């Protein structure tokens, strides 16, 4: 499948 | 008037800095930060930089200057669609899988390509931009805004203007959010960002290596948030050009997608250096373009991509579980639990489904509920190790009777979950038909409905599963091994 999968707005830490 | 912001940001440096208050008081404590971030507000001048133009204005800008870098500009156009905002809407018939959208590495805003800016100086000096790409982004995003003759200007002046993330709302639209999972969240990011606010604001007047930068003549609350918000709603992971490791992007044209829901079919090609989309369904001409986002909780898409998506397969609320050290079986379930990669303590996820939980939840709730002699057989003897590697499948049970005690105590406290809710289900359902709110009400008030009603289902999925082990042991029947 896909290698290296995009997420839209992918969830960071932000602290 | 200048030296009136650096005493109010260094009030709110020294306010946001302060550990936190208990959780009785995180209200007031969010009222208290946000009367100072908007005294701080009223008194600048808004956005730094404001563009001439409408958003729809420059869109030809992006479309030629991603074309002239090798991206795809044809088979769609931008339109303003009244529940998404700006999306893509097909000019073609494009069918499922079908690779309509490829934009090529140069074009993308990327953590390398901050170090390499005029935010560089400083980049190499702060410990908090090193640490978090995401806050590299957001300074990247900003300077290249202020800097009139940046490559990514076509990309700039085509992003909204405003954001429907928690940092905009109102007081009061906030507050029906008391008494839920999701608050916690919104104050911490509310204080997260005026926190770096307050500390950028005064990094950036006492650092040399910020003189060039065009945020040493204005850096206001409203660039922050703009940026953060930016940031947060479209932000990406990426390999580096090397491919060795992963990095943070912003990704013009492709990022203009709406959601809906499917599966990823955007993915990252790195011979040719380009991220690349391929069709998530059929999609006639006229129809708008949707992309998958992600498999997140309405939770996230509401804190994180300011909004609420309606029948999200997704969703789940969190559960906050762990052995009890006064339990006197602690040292063995600890053992079993470490055996098995799962933590003493840590926090689980409920789900919409049936079941509402996952091969890790169920380890460990079969665990927290083993007698001792259950217990030794995890722990000694030669099959030990693969009654270990089957404590995730619902199809090889440790006993009956450990069942019907796992979901009877989680049945127990998905209902008191219940019990700590300000409202109930049907009077949220009340407030929505009967009361005329906002989109921003409305995403909240959703949001603790849903809540609410994961929980429920988890209540109703567990008594059935109770009852279902239960007559399992009243009828004697063998355990399937
Ligand atoms: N299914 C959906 N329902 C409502 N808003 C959506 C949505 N999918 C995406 N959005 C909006 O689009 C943003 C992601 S960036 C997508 C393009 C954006 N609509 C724009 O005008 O620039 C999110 O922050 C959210 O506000």
């Amino acid at each position: 499948t896909l290698k290296y999968p995009i997420e839209h707005g992918i969830v960071t830490n932000w602290d | 008037s200048p030296k009136e912001i650096l005493n109010l940001t260094s009030e709110l440096l020294q306010k946001c800095s302060s550990p936190a208050p208990g959780p009785g008081k995180e209200w007031e404590e969010y009222v208290q930060i946000r009367t100072l971030v908007e005294k701080i507000r009223k008194k600048q001048k808004g956005l730094s930089v404001t563009f001439d133009g409408k958003r729809e204005d420059y869109f030809p800008d992006l479309m030629k200057w991603a074309s002239e870098n090798g991206a795809s500009v044809e088979g769609f156009e931008m339109v303003n669609f009244k529940e998404e905002g700006f999306g893509l809407r097909a000019t073609r018939d494009i069918k499922a899988e079908e690779l309509f959208l490829w934009v090529p590495r140069k074009l993308l805003m990327t953590v390398e390509s901050a170090k390499n800016s005029v935010l560089g100086p400083l980049y190499s000096q702060d410990r908090i931009l090193q640490a978090m790409g995401n806050i590299a982004l957001a300074f990247h995003l900003l300077c290249e805004r202020a800097s009139p003759n940046s490559f990514w200007q076509p990309y700039i002046q085509t992003l909204p203007s405003e954001y429907d993330t928690p940092l905009y709302f109102e007081e009061d639209e906030v507050r029906y959010l008391q008494s839920t999972q999701a608050i916690h969240d919104v104050f911490s990011q509310y204080k997260n960002t005026a926190r770096q606010y307050a500390y950028f604001y005064k990094v950036i007047q006492t650092h040399p290596h910020a003189n060039k930068l065009p945020l040493k003549d204005s850096f206001t609350y409203e660039d922050y948030r703009w940026a953060v918000s930016s940031v947060m709603t479209r932000q990406n992971q990426i390999p580096t050009e090397d491919g060795s490791r992963v990095t943070l992007a912003l990704i013009p044209l492709w990022d203009m997608c709406n959601h809906t829901n499917g599966l990823i079919t955007t993915g990252y090609n790195l011979e040719d250096d380009r991220c690349e989309c391929v069709a998530l369904q059929d999609f006639r001409a006229g129809e708008q373009i949707y992309i998958f986002y992600g498999t997140r909780s309405n939770a996230e898409f509401v804190i994180h991509s300011g909004f609420f998506f309606d029948n999200n397969s997704h969703d789940r609320v969190k559960i906050k579980l762990g052995v009890s050290k006064s339990d006197r079986l602690y040292a063995m379930k600890a053992e079993v639990l470490a055996r098995a990669g799962i933590p003493t303590s840590s926090v689980f996820a409920l789900h919409f489904t049936e079941p509402p939980i996952s091969a890790q939840l169920l380890a460990f709730l079969r665990v927290f509920c083993m007698t001792e002699e259950e217990l030794k057989e995890h722990l000694l003897g030669d099959s030990a190790i693969d009654r270990i590697f089957t404590l995730g499948n619902s199809e090889f049970p440790v006993s009956w009777d450990n069942e019907v005690k796992l979901w009877t105590f989680l049945e127990d406290r998905a209902s008191l979950l219940l019990k700590t809710y300000k409202t109930t289900i049907e009077e949220d359902k009340s407030v929505l038909k009967n009361h005329d709110l906002s989109v921003r009400a409305k995403m909240a008030i959703k949001l603790r409905l849903g809540e609410k009603e994961i929980l429920e289902k988890a209540v109703k999925s567990a008594a059935v599963n109770r009852e279902y082990y239960r007559q399992q042991m009243e009828e004697k029947a063998p355990l399937p091994k």
